[PDB]
């Protein structure tokens, strides 16, 4: 939601 | 046609600042190797992302409402397919494929 993953596809 | 602006009305919603912090992860092609998805294109065999679904409805390759359609609905599908369902991307999928089937919903007669 903020507009990049901290996982990628799993984690916002 | 009618039913062409109307597709191309929700896809310039789909891309407007209204929904980017749901729908940014479908601007592009999925670019399997940078997120480290080394599997994606084992499992998904025909890719689609709005960029695509821009590119073809800017050269009119659309023949009507349905083939527009059918290309987000494969796109929102890849996601569902590749993405286990507890996954934020399946979560932000959802959110968007509710604002496009709404308006889709309303496709002028
Ligand atoms: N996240």
């Amino acid at each position: 939601w903020y507009g990049y993953w901290k996982v990628p596809k799993r984690k916002c | 046609s009618e039913q062409l602006k109307h597709c191309n009305g929700i896809l310039k919603e789909l891309l407007s600042k209204k929904h980017a912090a749901y729908a940014w992860p479908f601007y592009k092609p999925v670019d399997a190797s940078a997120l480290g998805l080394h599997d994606y294109h084992d499992i998904i065999k025909h890719p689609m992302d709005l960029s695509t679904v821009k590119r073809k409805m800017e050269n009119r390759d659309y023949r009507d409402a349905q083939e527009f359609a059918a290309d987000v609905r494969l796109m929102f599908s890849n996601c569902y397919k590749y993405n286990p369902p507890d996954h934020d991307v399946v979560a932000m999928a959802r959110k968007l494929q509710d604002v496009f089937e709404f308006r889709y919903a309303k496709m002028p007669d």
